[PDB]
């Protein structure tokens, strides 16, 4: 009885927010994808900018 | 790149063009004006002596 009670209490508190955390993580994954693309644009932009100096 | 072209044109034309044209014009005009002033001084002195 008591061990089952303790496990259920542990379960309810952490249950819901875990999925939300995972979705947040994958959204951050897409965000990093886009930042990488922007920096890929950055290198070529600077290289073309080279000779203005 | 547009800014680059601005820089290119401004460097190529203005500096050298102004240098050459201003130097030649100023030197020639200054020499001519100095000679004319000396001649005018001589003529004024001659007129004053005659007076």
């Amino acid at each position: 009885i008591t061990a089952v009670l303790q496990n259920a209490v542990m379960f309810l508190l952490q249950k819901d927010e875990a999925a939300n955390k995972a979705a947040l993580v994958e959204a951050q994954i897409k965000l990093t994808e886009k930042q990488g693309e922007l920096l890929d644009k950055q290198i070529a932009q600077a290289d073309k900018d080279a000779e203005l100096i | 790149a547009a800014k680059v072209k601005l820089t290119l044109e401004q460097a190529k034309l203005p500096d050298s063009q102004i240098r050459s044209a201003g130097f030649q014009d100023l030197l020639v005009q200054e020499q001519t004006k100095v000679q004319t002033a000396q001649t005018r001084r001589i003529d004024q002195e001659i007129l004053s002596a005659g007076f």
